[PDB]
RNA sequence: GAGCUAGCCCUGGCCAGGGUGAAGCUGGGGUGAGACCCAGUGGAGGCCCGAACCGGUGGGGGAUGCAAACCCCUCGGAUGA
RNA sequence: GAAUGCCGGCAUGAGUAACGAUAAAGAGGGUGAGAAUCCCUCUCGCCGUAAGCCCAAGGGUUCCUACGCAAUGGUCGUCAGCGUAGGGUUAGGCGGGACCUAAGGUGAAGCCGAAAGGCGUAGCCGAAGGGCAGCCGGUUAAUAUUCCGGCCCUUCCCGCAGGUGCGAUGGGGGGACGCUCUAGGCUAGGGGGACCGGAGCCAUGGACGAGCCCGGCCAGAAGCGCAGGGUGGGAGGUAGGCAAAUCCGCCUCCCAACAAGCUCUGCGUGGUGGGGAAGCCCGGGUGACAACCCCCCGAAGCCAGGGAGCCAAGAAAAGCCUCUAAGCACAACCUGCGGGAACCCGUACCGCAAACCGACACAGGUGGGCGGGUGCAAGAGCACUCAGGCGCGCGGGAGAACCCUCGCCAAGGAACUCUGCAAGUUGGCCCCGUAACUUCGGGAGAAGGGGUGCUCCCUGGGGUGAUGAGCCCCGGGGAGCCGCAGUGAACAGGCUCUGGCGACUGUUUACCAAAAACACAGCUCUCUGCGAACUCGUAAGAGGAGGUAUAGGGAGCGACGCUUGCCCGGUGCCGGAAGGUCAAGGGGAGGGGUGCAAGCCCCGAACCGAAGCCCCGGUGAACGGCGGCCGUAACUAUAACGGUCCUAAGGUAGCGAAAUUCCUUGUCGGGUAAGUUCCGACCUGCACGAAAAGCGUAACGACCGGAGCGCUGUCUCGGCGAGGGACCCGGUGAAAUUGAACUGGCCGUGAAGAUGCGGCCUACCCGUGGCAGGACGAAAAGACCCCGUGGAGCUUUACUGCAGCC
RNA sequence: CGAUGUCGGCUCGUCGCAUCCUGGGGCUGAAGAAGGUCCCAAGGGUUGGGCUGUUCGCCCAUUAAAGCGGCACGCGAGCUG
RNA sequence: UGGGAGAGGGUGGUGGAAUUCCCGGAGUAGCGGUGAAAUGCGCAGAUACCGGGAGGAACGCCGAUGGCGAAGGCAGCCACCUGGUCCACCCGUGACGCUGAGGCGCGAAAGCGUGGGGAGCAAACCGGAUUAGAUACCCGGGUAGUCCACGCCCUAAACG
RNA sequence: CCGAGGGUAGGGCCCGUGACUGGGGCGAAGUCGUAACAAGGUAGCUGUACCGGAAGGUGCGGCUGGAU
């Protein structure tokens, strides 16, 4: 049946992308607790 | 007149449709549409604000000319008489012998070829608009305005109309549909006559398909909800009311009046209306 | 977090085939004129039968599954909310 | 040493279950250390509205070639979507961008908010919508509308010639639209040909034939032909289209008009360029100088912005055309031609799946297009089959119980059972025929029955031609033939009578409930005069609604028919300028502290002072409510009638042992041999009753009752048979569970149900297939119950606040 | 209570005997035949339907008879539900 | 052909009196009602009086024992559209007539459906009286309805 | 072939009968009131509608077959 998941690389983009982040204080947030955790990666990779 | 139909489905045993018969032409004047932003009852947050809306057939905005104060003394030829899906009177394509194209709502007995005009000087006679000042007492009128120059407010639906039924000072005073008396300016336009497709209310939709073609989604019963949703909600098996009849949000429903008590315009209203 | 799900908004797409035969129209009858009757034409409908498609009624299987909801048989809707 | 402790390791179960669709395999040859499993050949089977082909998502090298097999692959492996390496993706015309706008997002101006931020007309962004110029064939191991070949085309720049008042982000036109049905002419695709081309074949009894088998086209500028779309022309007036305008709009006159004309698209033809089968030889050569024609069927696609009907009345903006403004008019623009210029990103491969979503090479999920032929009435249904693709990554045997899925059954025929659950029966098409009742539509496929293949003869009409033959379509009549049986296989209602509930089609507890529940047209109450009421938000701002009482919000009821009684004392709501009560504030009689003092400071009576509450009315499709006792009539029984207590007032019509009835299987009637159910009645209704509507109602229902006919392995009552497992051998090899175990019966005992204690009995050691009585067997720190001054959802005339409103 | 699945049915039994039948008896208000009552006796047997979830019970048609109880109101790692 | 009388019918307009309600004024202790009363209304200012407004229905006098119509039935006034009928002339047609089963149309009131309207009245209903009682007669309230449009119903002491 | 009839299925009409139910006629020796006949104590009757233990009442319109 279906599934949860339905893979999207506009929506992912748009959704959790590096400029999604840095519009809302919420979303800044998020990329500094990354940076200072030191994640290889601060948002989802997705192709585009 | 409203049209019946043969009982060969179960809805349309009871189905009823408007005849469409004052109607002349089936397409609306291009430059005096544009598109209707469909809302689902959602405002600007996105939130649902009126409940139960949406769905319905793609409709397209007709400019209707709710001034006319506009254009003092230039007469216009009624050129046809159409359809209007956003609202329940038909609407009168003006050809004004200035060229320019104009809607107004269609009074009833509106005839395509008449000429009608507006201004201080303009005849009673259907279809014309003045300021109330110069309608005789006892005249019918339709598409009112409230305030001067602020556009047609009251008596805009099928088979509606005012009364004047007397003067005092600036003011006119009139009968509105709702029986309630009011004074209104005097320098408030209006249009002798009374709002065409006065059948619109005898027409029966048939069907709950009928409700969801004009956009209005089923509307579900308190009494059939929880109490979480509902002050009628819950209670095991069905239930009567338990209390007063209440609102979804909790306040009574069933009598409770609810015009703001120290409005400004209570000193303009003389009877409240009756029926 | 609405890439699942619920509602709405914008813009596209889909619905084999068959059946029933509303209004209207035309002709004939009828009448003072009518209503109306018959025939043909017509092609309406949350109309009918039934695939795709959408479902999930009853039973059987499965039950450390093929599957954290599946399979078989049967069954509902299928121009419409 | 224990915490159902934590981490790790390793056991048991066990060589056990299983190895993932029951579409299916066999042999020969090859390779190799090794072969059921890799390659090749032949035979067999499966899909074929796919299990084939194309595209979009998503995935991201999985593509091609060489080398390889530790692991991955449910076995094997020489193979591979795996390991290593090398190679592979080519565009002005395909898709996106240097174009347009949609919802929505963002946001000059502007508005709002303690901060963060929230809005916001224009503008901008935003596509699978609009717009825009490429078709056929060849080539690679792997890309091709991209390379090549042929034939076409678009924009930009510059130049030449001719033409014109040129010029725009401004004005106007246009772009530009629904649903259903549909005409004409075409194309795609398909069938046939005694005609054209072709390698060959004559078998096994016959056939050298109008034999069999194979193929008989594709793209193409200008021109031309056919079919369609779009569009009237001239002049005069002009005050409207936020400037201007010769444009557009409006008025008037002339002419033209279902014509033509101009224009545009489709189709055909068309210089030209291609393709080209079976068979046979080793993807390639040959066939071949291949032929490339006629007839029929024919779209849902094209002409298209076609036509008609209908109501629910069906985007925008740019490209484009036209108008003019600044300007500029040696410019500029238009047309033709010529030369030059033409960027960025994607392009492999999988794509109904072993490469996407499901932890797996997972029987599940995944949008668009093509989807041949024959027959069955039609069809995308069903059977078979083409092209093409597969046999589902463990096998080999055996022929027990039992399980699954399947076939048949004597006599009986629902006797089964909670229930005909399940399974039979029926089953398509044509013809005949068809009841109560009904809202006149229906009920209806009611019911029930007849026909159905093939052969010969005669004949009717239509389509395509030409009017004829041919082809194709729809018929009619007569005479025959065969079988148990002619929708001969596959796909394809069992029916009827009668209740309850819901009017109806719809909707729902994703994943235990599809219903009588929700919704629904419709009915009624009520609020709302527009900066509406109401909703969301602190606000600004939004929805309501670019709506205006025939409208919008809230509530109940729920098609329709006939109806909807009595009670306003309590609660609610509505009305009431009196009166009572009423906070801040006003007022300041009188009193107090302190100071020598003027003075400062404090308390404080009358009186004035809102909403609210009290008080007076109204109001039921507002919350709700709608009695008891005694007596009485020619026999009894009962009580129309009287009396009395109480109440705000004492239940009307209709219905009633009911989806409500306790006593209850009430009583009577019906049906049955027999009826706690069912149907019809009665009425002492424990405890119906009128919009939490009452009583009915045609039609409808995968709803829940009761009955009959038909038919059956449901049953008497079981038997046999088939395949997939179970079983045996080779390969691979789990699991929950497990204090340790050398783990029998009885009668007792024991914390009260003992393999484990006592007595007695019985018992050689160890497995394999089976069955489930026990191990108070497993699983889940009981889905009940109580306890905890544990938690959470919900309610209200509990308490106390808060928003909101007054 | 860190779980002992609970009515009825089906299937499969096994046991007790306070015996329904069949076998053996005594008493009788036992003429016979048929009964009544008690005693011995558990070897075997103890039907099929209608109603209802029913256990039970009532009813229909039979029968030699249509027994009553225990086994976690026997039996859901056996089925039903 | 020429005249006549008439509440004959249909449509659209339109006038005044009176009732009720609302507003302004003025005023106060009752009003109303009956056989007599009471309920009701009224110091929260009623009744009575004046001015203004709104709205529905019916048309005083004329009016008669009158007129018209087939019957039902028709009454302020104006206009339009339209029926029947009488008289005079004795001009035209030349028995073209009478009746009329069926059919068709009309048909008071009440009632019904959809939608308006609603002042007065008033079934049902509530209350006060009366009375032995009083589901009545009388009184105070009061919803359908009475009125309009369209469609039904088709009855009557539809009687002379 | 037709064919007595038999079988299957579905309709129409008539008769008898039925738990129970509706009113009617008669009986008369009862209970309740007194609706009509007199102005019958509210003139009567009437079509219709709503209502009431019952006769009946009331509304709307009609008739006189109404006393004074
Ligand atoms: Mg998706
Ligand atoms: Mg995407
Ligand atoms: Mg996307
Ligand atoms: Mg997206
Ligand atoms: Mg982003
Ligand atoms: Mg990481
Ligand atoms: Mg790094
Ligand atoms: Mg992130
Ligand atoms: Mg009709
Ligand atoms: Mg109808
Ligand atoms: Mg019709
Ligand atoms: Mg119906
Ligand atoms: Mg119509
Ligand atoms: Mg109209
Ligand atoms: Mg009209
Ligand atoms: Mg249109
Ligand atoms: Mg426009
Ligand atoms: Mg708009
Ligand atoms: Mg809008
Ligand atoms: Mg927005
Ligand atoms: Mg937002
Ligand atoms: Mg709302
Ligand atoms: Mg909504
Ligand atoms: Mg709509
Ligand atoms: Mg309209
Ligand atoms: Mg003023
Ligand atoms: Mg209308
Ligand atoms: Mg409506
Ligand atoms: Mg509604
Ligand atoms: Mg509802
Ligand atoms: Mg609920
Ligand atoms: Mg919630
Ligand atoms: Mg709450
Ligand atoms: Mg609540
Ligand atoms: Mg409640
Ligand atoms: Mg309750
Ligand atoms: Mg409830
Ligand atoms: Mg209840
Ligand atoms: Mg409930
Ligand atoms: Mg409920
Ligand atoms: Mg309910
Ligand atoms: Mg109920
Ligand atoms: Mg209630
Ligand atoms: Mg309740
Ligand atoms: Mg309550
Ligand atoms: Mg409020
Ligand atoms: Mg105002
Ligand atoms: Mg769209
Ligand atoms: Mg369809
Ligand atoms: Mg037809
Ligand atoms: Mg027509
Ligand atoms: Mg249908
Ligand atoms: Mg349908
Ligand atoms: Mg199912
Ligand atoms: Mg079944
Ligand atoms: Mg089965
Ligand atoms: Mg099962
Ligand atoms: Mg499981
Ligand atoms: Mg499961
Ligand atoms: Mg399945
Ligand atoms: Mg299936
Ligand atoms: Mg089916
Ligand atoms: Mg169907
Ligand atoms: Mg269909
Ligand atoms: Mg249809
Ligand atoms: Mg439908
Ligand atoms: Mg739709
Ligand atoms: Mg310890
Ligand atoms: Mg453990
Ligand atoms: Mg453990
Ligand atoms: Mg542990
Ligand atoms: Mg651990
Ligand atoms: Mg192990
Ligand atoms: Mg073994
Ligand atoms: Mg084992
Ligand atoms: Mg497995
Ligand atoms: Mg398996
Ligand atoms: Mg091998
Ligand atoms: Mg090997
Ligand atoms: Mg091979
Ligand atoms: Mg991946
Ligand atoms: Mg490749
Ligand atoms: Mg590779
Ligand atoms: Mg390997
Ligand atoms: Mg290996
Ligand atoms: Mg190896
Ligand atoms: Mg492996
Ligand atoms: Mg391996
Ligand atoms: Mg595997
Ligand atoms: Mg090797
Ligand atoms: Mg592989
Ligand atoms: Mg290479
Ligand atoms: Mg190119
Ligand atoms: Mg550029
Ligand atoms: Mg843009
Ligand atoms: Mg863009
Ligand atoms: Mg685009
Ligand atoms: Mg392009
Ligand atoms: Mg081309
Ligand atoms: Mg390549
Ligand atoms: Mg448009
Ligand atoms: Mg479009
Ligand atoms: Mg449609
Ligand atoms: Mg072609
Ligand atoms: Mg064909
Ligand atoms: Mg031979
Ligand atoms: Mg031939
Ligand atoms: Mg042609
Ligand atoms: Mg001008
Ligand atoms: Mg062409
Ligand atoms: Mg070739
Ligand atoms: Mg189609
Ligand atoms: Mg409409
Ligand atoms: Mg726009
Ligand atoms: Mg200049
Ligand atoms: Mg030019
Ligand atoms: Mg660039
Ligand atoms: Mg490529
Ligand atoms: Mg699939
Ligand atoms: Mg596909
Ligand atoms: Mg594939
Ligand atoms: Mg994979
Ligand atoms: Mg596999
Ligand atoms: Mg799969
Ligand atoms: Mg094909
Ligand atoms: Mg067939
Ligand atoms: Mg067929
Ligand atoms: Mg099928
Ligand atoms: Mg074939
Ligand atoms: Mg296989
Ligand atoms: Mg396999
Ligand atoms: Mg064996
Ligand atoms: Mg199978
Ligand atoms: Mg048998
Ligand atoms: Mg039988
Ligand atoms: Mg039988
Ligand atoms: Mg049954
Ligand atoms: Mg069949
Ligand atoms: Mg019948
Ligand atoms: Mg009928
Ligand atoms: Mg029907
Ligand atoms: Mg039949
Ligand atoms: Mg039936
Ligand atoms: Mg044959
Ligand atoms: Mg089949
Ligand atoms: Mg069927
Ligand atoms: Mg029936
Ligand atoms: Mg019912
Ligand atoms: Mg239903
Ligand atoms: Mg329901
Ligand atoms: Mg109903
Ligand atoms: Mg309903
Ligand atoms: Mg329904
Ligand atoms: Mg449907
Ligand atoms: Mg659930
Ligand atoms: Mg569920
Ligand atoms: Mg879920
Ligand atoms: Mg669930
Ligand atoms: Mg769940
Ligand atoms: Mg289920
Ligand atoms: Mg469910
Ligand atoms: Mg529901
Ligand atoms: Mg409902
Ligand atoms: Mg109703
Ligand atoms: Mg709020
Ligand atoms: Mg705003
Ligand atoms: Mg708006
Ligand atoms: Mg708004
Ligand atoms: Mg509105
Ligand atoms: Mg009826
Ligand atoms: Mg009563
Ligand atoms: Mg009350
Ligand atoms: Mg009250
Ligand atoms: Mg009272
Ligand atoms: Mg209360
Ligand atoms: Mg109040
Ligand atoms: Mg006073
Ligand atoms: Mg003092
Ligand atoms: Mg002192
Ligand atoms: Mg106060
Ligand atoms: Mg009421
Ligand atoms: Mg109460
Ligand atoms: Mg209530
Ligand atoms: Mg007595
Ligand atoms: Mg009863
Ligand atoms: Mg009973
Ligand atoms: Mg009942
Ligand atoms: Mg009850
Ligand atoms: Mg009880
Ligand atoms: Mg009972
Ligand atoms: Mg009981
Ligand atoms: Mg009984
Ligand atoms: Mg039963
Ligand atoms: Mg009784
Ligand atoms: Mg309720
Ligand atoms: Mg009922
Ligand atoms: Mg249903
Ligand atoms: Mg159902
Ligand atoms: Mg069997
Ligand atoms: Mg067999
Ligand atoms: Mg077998
Ligand atoms: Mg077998
Ligand atoms: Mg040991
Ligand atoms: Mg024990
Ligand atoms: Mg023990
Ligand atoms: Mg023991
Ligand atoms: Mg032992
Ligand atoms: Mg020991
Ligand atoms: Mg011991
Ligand atoms: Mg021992
Ligand atoms: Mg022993
Ligand atoms: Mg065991
Ligand atoms: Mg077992
Ligand atoms: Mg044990
Ligand atoms: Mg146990
Ligand atoms: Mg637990
Ligand atoms: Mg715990
Ligand atoms: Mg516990
Ligand atoms: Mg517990
Ligand atoms: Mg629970
Ligand atoms: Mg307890
Ligand atoms: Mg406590
Ligand atoms: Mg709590
Ligand atoms: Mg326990
Ligand atoms: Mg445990
Ligand atoms: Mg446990
Ligand atoms: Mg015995
Ligand atoms: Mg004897
Ligand atoms: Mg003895
Ligand atoms: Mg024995
Ligand atoms: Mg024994
Ligand atoms: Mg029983
Ligand atoms: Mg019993
Ligand atoms: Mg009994
Ligand atoms: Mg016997
Ligand atoms: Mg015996
Ligand atoms: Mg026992
Ligand atoms: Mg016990
Ligand atoms: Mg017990
Ligand atoms: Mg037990
Ligand atoms: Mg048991
Ligand atoms: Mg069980
Ligand atoms: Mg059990
Ligand atoms: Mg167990
Ligand atoms: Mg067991
Ligand atoms: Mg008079
Ligand atoms: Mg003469
Ligand atoms: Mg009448
Ligand atoms: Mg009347
Ligand atoms: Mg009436
Ligand atoms: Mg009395
Ligand atoms: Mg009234
Ligand atoms: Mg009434
Ligand atoms: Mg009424
Ligand atoms: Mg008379
Ligand atoms: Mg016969
Ligand atoms: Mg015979
Ligand atoms: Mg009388
Ligand atoms: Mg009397
Ligand atoms: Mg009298
Ligand atoms: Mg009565
Ligand atoms: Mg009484
Ligand atoms: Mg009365
Ligand atoms: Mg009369
Ligand atoms: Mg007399």
């Amino acid at each position: 049946m279906k599934r949860t998941w339905q893979p999207n690389r506009r929506k992912r983009a748009k959704t959790h992308g590096f400029r999604a982040r840095m519009r809302t204080p919420g979303g800044r947030k998020v990329l500094k607790r990354r940076r200072q955790k030191g994640r290889w990666r601060l948002t989802p990779a997705v192709r585009k | 007149a409203v049209k019946k139909f043969k009982p060969y489905t179960p809805s349309r045993r009871f189905m009823t449709v408007a005849d469409f018969s004052e109607i002349t032409k089936t397409e609306p004047e291009k430059s005096l549409v544009k598109p209707l932003k469909k809302t689902g009852g959602r405002n600007n947050q996105g939130r649902i604000t009126v409940r139960f809306r949406g769905g319905g057939h793609k409709r397209l905005y007709r400019i209707i000319d709710f001034k006319r104060w506009d254009k003092v003394g230039i007469p216009a030829k009624v050129a046809a008489i159409e359809y209007d899906p956003n609202r329940s009177a038909r609407i009168a394509l003006l050809h004004y012998v200035d060229g320019e194209k104009r809607y107004i709502i269609a009074p009833d007995g509106l005839q395509v070829g008449q000429q009608v005009v507006a201004g201080p000087d303009a005849p009673i006679q259907v279809g014309n608009a003045l300021p109330l000042r110069f309608i005789p007492v006892g005249t019918v009128v339709h598409a009112v305005e409230l305030e001067p120059k602020k556009g047609a407010k009251l008596a805009r639906a099928a088979g509606t109309s005012a009364q004047i039924q007397g003067r005092e000072g600036d003011y006119v005073i009139l009968r509105l549909p709702s029986g309630e008396l009011r004074k209104v300016h005097g320098e408030c336009y209006a249009t002798v006559g009374a709002v065409g497709n006065a059948d619109h209310k005898n027409i029966v939709l048939g069907k709950a398909g009928r409700s969801r073609w004009l956009g209005r989604r089923p509307h579900v019963r308190g009494a059939a909800m929880n109490p979480v949703d509902h002050p009628h909600g819950g209670g095991e098996g069905r239930a009567p009311r338990g209390r007063p009849p209440a609102s979804p949000w909790g306040w009574q429903t069933k009598g409770l009046k609810t015009r703001k008590r120290r409005k400004p315009s209570s000193r303009f209203i003389i009877a409240r209306r009756k029926k």
